[PDB]
């Protein structure tokens, strides 16, 4: 047990996914923009 | 309950509203330096 | 995300962020300083 | 933070210099006045010594690999002056701060002892590390008359130069205090492999048993060696032994090249020109 | 899994946020100087534009 | 009254740490003139420097 | 088989990078095995989240380990849960990292070079279950060896030079044999204290035993022992750092600064 | 099996999540250094494209 | 010790299909490698 | 051999037989990286 | 430690645990052989 | 901002700022001392 | 109370003083590389 | 900006900033010993 | 000879036996490994 | 606070500035002197 | 300025004193002999 | 330190630092005709 | 009185210590006069 | 001068100066016999 309530591990892992994918979003961006850069394959 | 920082409710929005409003006036003089690098020597 | 400050203790996230983007800082101006491309003290 | 028994140890004074301005502590370290000096000398040092490797020996060779990195001295030529800072001025003025953050952790040790009421051992032991340092950059080059005497700074080029200085004098092993240096060095090693492994094995014995005695601790070398030195004196033992490493390596060191500049297995003669053979 | 959430049961997400940041920052850091340290990929060095 | 001195510091810690002093700075001074060729009396009174003749170098070439 | 694994993977590099996967596994186990002892730690992170987030830092603690003590004087387990100890002493400054001042008599406040944990009230004990430090008058096969002076009938002297009182007996440690403590007929009162060896310092010549720690006013004040003849683990420590507090606080300017 | 499960009766969940993420990030490093290494899987230095 | 039984059930759920998530990126990214470069 | 067991615990048992199983197959894989005819890096 | 039911229990999983990697090791030998024999 | 004396408090923040603002304001005039063309001292 | 023992009168007067001295410090860095700019300029 | 003795203690502040303005000379004397154009023991 | 484990611990002889079993293994296979004429994977 | 009752801080402060400005004003002359002497800009 | 033997122990101060002036006027010794052309020992 | 010592030794110490200043500055005016640096 | 001393050894004591001064510092001066002669340094 | 030994142990002193000036003799001695001026065994 890590000290969290329930339902405190429900709201953190909505907003952890959310920042993890806009995190995401923003990683795979940028390696399109790198790959019309210059392509590594 | 104390939170696992003991920041309330209030204090938590606080600290957020001038921690991105220091975060906002940082990035947007990151994105003017950037420019004017641009403008002196693109890098790309 | 309001709420991070209720699991991160502000006063330690401040001082570790403002430490690493000190140290990002002057890490970047060294790379492009190192570097006869970028380095704006060459002449 | 604090341990949980520290707090109560966490008091006011015992400063050497500056009382309350900077008594006080930053997470886990106290600072001091020569904490706040030694930080800052050190900081700078560190910063110099990248700015050292942001332009390198020139643009060409310049490299940020962590074992190529290399601020080198001065010239020979510029004695025991300042030299340009990218011609060794650099290496000057990083000596002086590592001097700086050295001696000011050593006195911070100090302004430690003086608070918690213990003895000042360690940063007493910590002054032959610093004196030894001492001896490489600063009275040794000063011997020799010139501050390119001294070792770069760099993880493999001051390996370099140690190869380099020992082979100035053909065979460097035949250097009497090199020897002792090196008997009292893998002595203290084989002392603290010793020390580590009698306190573990009492404290962590065999299963089904309880902690072992100080008497299961004198009888287990008297065993095996026929002499126990006892708990408290292992510990005399081990800071002489690694104190005595220390001085007598600054001794092998400068007396290579100020005070003999032959090769050194040259040096026995002495013996080998006693008249009784 | 729906179900997924019951990692911050288990884990704390304190502690995981982190060892999270620090690695990403440090694999982030890692990757540029990887890529700076070659020929083909040095975009400072590769005298373009 | 000049003795103050000897209120705050003890005599005979002063006359060791005098003489220790003294010694070295002695010994420190007599080491730096033999250090320099010029006050070298070690050498003796009438020392001459060897004559380099036909080309003759003292020391090989350096950098 | 070959040196080389790939076109530049050689063996010496696999090698070298072996050792670093180990050498990080055993630093986390060493760290580990240091955090046995004071953690976690008491921070003000703890205090604020109202003990909701245990400050332990990287690697997190092991599972408590077993101490079995010899002569059935218990089992202790190296992580333990600790109570909060109070400290007779109040924060100079309300900033974090600031120091605090004892309340009361520096010398008697049990705080800073003064404070000392309570230790087991049970002496410590030879391999054959005897109290380990006793006086010389019960530990009668043991004696000063001749070529070194008897503490015994010394003056002892505190830091200021005046008279604290005379060396009554020695006590002697049965295990390995040496002095550990001196018992002092104190001059002003008669009551007899102890005084550890590691604050005495001896002037064979003038045969005084000479205590830079504390003054001859300060004897008075040493911890007493609750037998006559042995002394327990709790009140070794309570008289050692008594003596240790007089490092610091004895004299005024033993605060500091020097300049 | 039927009863693979029980090998969370034993060994904490919470240990195995960590180690086994651990474990395979240094693998996944570790095989990317290898291939990084040949001439032939270097995707950095091939010139290709 | 410790986990009991439905929740020791219930972890398997969610680590067996994250596993197999994990296992087909896994299959893929292989595949796409021997594509680009066969090894064999 | 079910009671083997008794003496061995599981637990501990399971995390030395797999750390020595993968290091026995880094070993072995590594072995045939070194030897051309085996290494499949190559050309 | 560990009584003789969940020891009975524990050796059954076991060795069909090993039976089973034993089972993937079998054919990875027999695909590397057909690849490269090596005796 | 008035604040952040509520999150770094002024003795040590000070401390910390002057010092490191010291040790920036070292680096770049050594940075520029070892810059042939921004050394002023070179004559 | 505060992680810093300082109340709301106390930072806020803290930073009206370390603020003027701040811009004051920055006013005198401004005119200094005005000052640098026309001795030499580097971008 | 007499507040600031309320922060730091004068008495201990004179001496920090002693030692600082004498290594802080040291440094720049040292400074122009390096540059030959500003050596002036040439 | 059935009186073989009533002092040897079965738990020590096998951790200490099962050790020196792959120690042996393992040598014997590397010596096979460097001499060329029972090396199995030098091509021939 | 350091114990410095508002006063006694201006009071020192007085003497602080009056001695600094007497720093500062040596120092302008020797820089003065520096200057006459091999100009840096 | 004369109160200051209050503030500054008389005894200590003098300890400093007379140290940092030797270790001044060696250094500044040891700058000129350093120096080849006020190096008074020489020729 | 009573302020009568303080008296005592701030006069004698001014005067031992005029003294040591004054022979300071003699030194600097024969190392001046000795060699100038400037 | 912190050295355990008198106003009477401290006195005497004082008369010695110059006494002794000046003879070390006069065969100092002589010392450094005839090294003059014999080869000055200025 | 005579209360000079009453500050020093006569014994210890004599021995110490009879120690000092024997060490003293010798190096001095053994440094001129290495200065070929001085030395008085070679012819
Ligand atoms: C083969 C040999 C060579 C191998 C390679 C060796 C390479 C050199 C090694 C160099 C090691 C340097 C690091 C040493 C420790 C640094 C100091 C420190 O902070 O320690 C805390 C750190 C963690 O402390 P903790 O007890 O877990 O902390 C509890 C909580 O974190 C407490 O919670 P918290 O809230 O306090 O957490 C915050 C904490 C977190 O601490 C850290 O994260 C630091 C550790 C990072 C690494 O912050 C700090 O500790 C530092 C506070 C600094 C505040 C001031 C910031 C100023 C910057 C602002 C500038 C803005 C402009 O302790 C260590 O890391 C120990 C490292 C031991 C290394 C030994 C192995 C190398 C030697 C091997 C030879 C020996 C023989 C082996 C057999
Ligand atoms: C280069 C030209 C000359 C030369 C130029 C000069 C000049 C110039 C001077 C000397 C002086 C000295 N020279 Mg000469 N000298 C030369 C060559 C030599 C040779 C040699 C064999 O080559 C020797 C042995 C000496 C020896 C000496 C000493 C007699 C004397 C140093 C005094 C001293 O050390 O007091 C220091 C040691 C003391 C013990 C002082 C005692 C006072 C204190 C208060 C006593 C305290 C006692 C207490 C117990 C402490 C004891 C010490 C500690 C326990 C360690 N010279 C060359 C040839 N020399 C100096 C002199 O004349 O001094 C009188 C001097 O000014
Ligand atoms: C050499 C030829 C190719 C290449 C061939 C391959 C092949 C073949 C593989 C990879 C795989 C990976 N490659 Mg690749 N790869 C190349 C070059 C790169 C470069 C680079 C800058 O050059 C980078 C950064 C990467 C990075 C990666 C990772 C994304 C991935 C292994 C991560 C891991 O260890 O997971 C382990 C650690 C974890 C924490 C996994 C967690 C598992 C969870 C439960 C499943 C869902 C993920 C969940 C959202 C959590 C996020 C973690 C994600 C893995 C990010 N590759 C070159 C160009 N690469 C492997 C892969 O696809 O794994 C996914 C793989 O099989
Ligand atoms: C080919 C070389 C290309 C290049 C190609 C790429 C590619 C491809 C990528 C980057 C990425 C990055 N590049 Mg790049 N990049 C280049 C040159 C640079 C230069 C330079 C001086 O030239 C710099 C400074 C950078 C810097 C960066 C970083 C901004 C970023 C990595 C961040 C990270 O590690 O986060 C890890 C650490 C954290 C995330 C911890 C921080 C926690 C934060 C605050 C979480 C906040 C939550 C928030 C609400 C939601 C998430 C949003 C995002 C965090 C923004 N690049 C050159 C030109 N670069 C990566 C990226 O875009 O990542 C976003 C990436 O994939
Ligand atoms: C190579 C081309 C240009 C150049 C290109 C760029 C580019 C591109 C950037 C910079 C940026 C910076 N450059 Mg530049 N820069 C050049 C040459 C220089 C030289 C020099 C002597 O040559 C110097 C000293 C600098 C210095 C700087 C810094 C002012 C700044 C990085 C600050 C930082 O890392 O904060 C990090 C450290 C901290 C945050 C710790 C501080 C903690 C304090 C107490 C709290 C402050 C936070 C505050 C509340 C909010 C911050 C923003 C505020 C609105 C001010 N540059 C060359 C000539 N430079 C960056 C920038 O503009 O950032 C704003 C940036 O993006
Ligand atoms: C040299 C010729 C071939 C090659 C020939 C072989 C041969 C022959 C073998 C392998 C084997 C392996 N190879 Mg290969 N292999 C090659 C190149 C590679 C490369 C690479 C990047 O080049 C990689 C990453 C691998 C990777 C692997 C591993 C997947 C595997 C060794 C795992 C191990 O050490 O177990 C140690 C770790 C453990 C045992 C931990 C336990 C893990 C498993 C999941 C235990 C589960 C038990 C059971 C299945 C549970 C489920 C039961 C049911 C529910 C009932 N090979 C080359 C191309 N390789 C071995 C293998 O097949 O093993 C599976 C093997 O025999
Ligand atoms: C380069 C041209 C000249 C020259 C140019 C100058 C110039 C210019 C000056 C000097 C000065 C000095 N020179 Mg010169 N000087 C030259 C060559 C020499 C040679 C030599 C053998 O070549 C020597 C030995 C000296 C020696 C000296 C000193 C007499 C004097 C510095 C004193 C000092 O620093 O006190 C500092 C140390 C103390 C005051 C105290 C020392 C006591 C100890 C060391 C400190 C310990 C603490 C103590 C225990 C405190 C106790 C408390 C008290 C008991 C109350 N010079 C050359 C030839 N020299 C300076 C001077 O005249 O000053 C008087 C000066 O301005
Ligand atoms: C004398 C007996 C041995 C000894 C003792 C010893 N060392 C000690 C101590 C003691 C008693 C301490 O108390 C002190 C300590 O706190 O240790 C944890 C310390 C210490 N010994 C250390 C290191 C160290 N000791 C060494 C040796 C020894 N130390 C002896 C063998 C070595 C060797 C042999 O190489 C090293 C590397 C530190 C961990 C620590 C002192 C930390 C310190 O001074 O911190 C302040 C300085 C910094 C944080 C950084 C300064 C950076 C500089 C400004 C720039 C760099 C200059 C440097 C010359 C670069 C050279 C690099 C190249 C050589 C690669
Ligand atoms: C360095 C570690 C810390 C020690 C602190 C002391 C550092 C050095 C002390 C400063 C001494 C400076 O002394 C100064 O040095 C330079 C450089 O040699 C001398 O310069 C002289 O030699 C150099 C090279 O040898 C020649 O290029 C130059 O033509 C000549 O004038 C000056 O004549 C001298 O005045
Ligand atoms: C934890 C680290 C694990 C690392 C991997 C361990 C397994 C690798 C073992 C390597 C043992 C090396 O063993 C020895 O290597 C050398 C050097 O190539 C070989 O030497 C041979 O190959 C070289 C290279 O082509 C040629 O010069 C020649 O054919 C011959 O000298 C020997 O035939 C081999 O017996
Ligand atoms: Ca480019
Ligand atoms: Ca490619």
């Amino acid at each position: 047990m890590t000290g969290l309530t329930e339902e405190e591990a429900k709201e953190f892992h909505g907003i952890f996914t959310q920042s993890m994918t806009m995190f995401f979003g923003i990683v795979i961006i940028a390696h399109i923009l790198a790959w019309l850069w210059r392509p590594w394959l | 309950n104390s939170s696992m920082t003991g920041l309330t409710e209030q204090e938590a929005q606080e600290f957020h509203g001038i921690f991105v409003q220091s975060m906002t006036a940082f990035f947007g003089i990151v994105v003017i330096a950037h420019i004017l690098a641009w403008l002196w020597r693109p890098w790309l | 995300m309001h709420k991070i400050w209720q699991i991160f203790d502000p006063r330690r996230t401040l001082v570790a962020l403002f430490g690493f983007l000190f140290v990002l800082g002057l890490l970047i101006h060294f790379i492009l300083l190192s570097s006869p491309a970028f380095n704006w003290l060459s002449g | 933070a604090m341990l949980s028994f520290e707090r109560k140890y966490r008091v006011r004074g015992g400063t050497l210099i500056g009382g309350d301005l900077f008594d006080f502590w930053v997470g886990p370290f106290y600072v001091g006045f020569f904490g706040v000096a030694g930080f800052f000398f050190a900081l700078l040092g560190v910063l110099l010594i990248v700015w050292g490797a942001t332009i390198g020996p020139n643009a060409e060779l310049q490299t940020y690999n962590i074992w190529q990195i290399s601020i080198a001295p001065p010239d020979l030529s510029y004695g025991l002056g300042m030299a340009p800072m990218t011609e060794g001025g650099l290496w000057q003025i990083i000596t002086i701060c590592a001097i700086g953050a050295f001696v000011s952790w050593a006195l911070r040790e100090v302004e430690i002892c003086r608070k918690l009421g213990i003895g000042f051992h360690i940063p007493f032991a910590f002054a032959f590390a610093i004196g030894a340092y001492l001896v490489l950059v600063v009275v040794r080059p000063i011997l020799m008359g010139a501050w390119g005497h001294g070792f770069p700074y760099g993880i493999l080029s001051h390996l370099d130069w140690v190869s380099n200085v020992g082979y100035q004098f053909l065979h460097f092993h035949y250097n009497p205090a090199h020897m002792l240096a090196i008997t009292f060095f893998f002595t203290n090693c084989l002392a603290l492999s010793m020390h580590g492994s009698l306190i573990l094995s009492v404290t962590n014995p065999q299963k089904g048993e309880e902690v072992k005695t100080s008497e299961h601790e004198n009888t287990f070398f008297r065993d095996i060696v026929g002499y126990s030195i006892g708990a408290l004196a292992i510990h005399r033992l081990g800071l002489f032994l690694a104190l005595s490493a220390v001085f007598w390596s600054a001794v092998c060191i400068v007396i290579s090249g100020p005070f003999w500049t032959r090769g050194w297995p040259e040096w026995w003669n002495w013996w080998l020109e006693l008249p009784l053979w | 899994s729906p179900d997924l959430w019951k990692i911050w049961l288990l884990v704390d997400p304190r502690r995981i946020l982190i060892a999270v940041f620090a690695f990403l920052t440090v694999l982030g850091l890692a990757i540029h100087m990887i890529l700076l340290s070659t020929a083909e990929f040095n975009w400072l060095e590769d005298g373009v534009p | 009254q000049l003795y103050k001195i000897w209120l705050a510091f003890d005599p005979r810690m002063a006359l060791i740490g005098l003489g220790a002093f003294l010694f070295a700075l002695a010994l420190f001074i007599h080491y730096m003139l033999l250090r320099s060729p010029e006050f070298d009396w070690l050498l003796g009174p009438d020392y001459a420097p060897v004559t380099l003749s036909a080309g003759m170098s003292a020391l090989p070439a350096g950098r | 088989m070959s040196a080389a694994i790939t076109e530049y993977m050689d063996v010496a590099q696999l090698t070298i990078w072996a050792f670093w996967f180990f050498f990080a596994g055993l630093i986390i186990y060493l760290r580990r095995e240091d955090k046995r002892e004071g953690y976690p730690l008491d921070s003000d992170r703890t205090e604020r989240s109202g003990g909701r987030v245990k400050v332990v830092g990287f690697p997190d603690l092991a599972e408590p380990k077993t101490f079995v003590l010899p002569h059935n004087a218990g089992t202790v387990m190296a992580p333990r849960v600790e109570a909060p100890t109070s400290i007779n002493a109040t924060p100079v400054a309300p900033f974090p990292g600031a120091p605090f001042e004892p309340n009361g008599d520096p010398m008697l406040s049990g705080f800073g070079p003064s404070a000392s944990p309570d230790r087991a009230k049970h002496c410590d004990l030879t391999f054959e279950g005897l109290p380990k430090i006793v006086p010389l008058r019960v530990a009668t096969d043991f004696s000063i060896a001749e070529r070194d002076p008897d503490p015994r009938g010394m003056t002892v002297v505190g830091l200021d030079g005046e008279v604290a009182g005379t060396v009554s007996d020695v006590w002697v440690d049965r295990s390995e044999p040496q002095i550990r403590y001196l018992e002092v007929k104190v001059a002003a009162g008669g009551k007899n204290v102890l005084l550890p060896i590691g604050f005495s310092r001896f002037d064979k010549k003038a045969r005084k035993v000479k205590v830079a720690a504390i003054k001859a006013a300060h004897f008075a004040n040493v911890p007493t022992l609750a037998k006559p003849d042995q002394i327990t683990l709790y009140e070794e420590d309570k008289v050692c750092a008594y003596y240790a507090g007089g490092k610091l606080y004895a004299t005024a300017e033993r605060a500091g600064p020097l300049l």
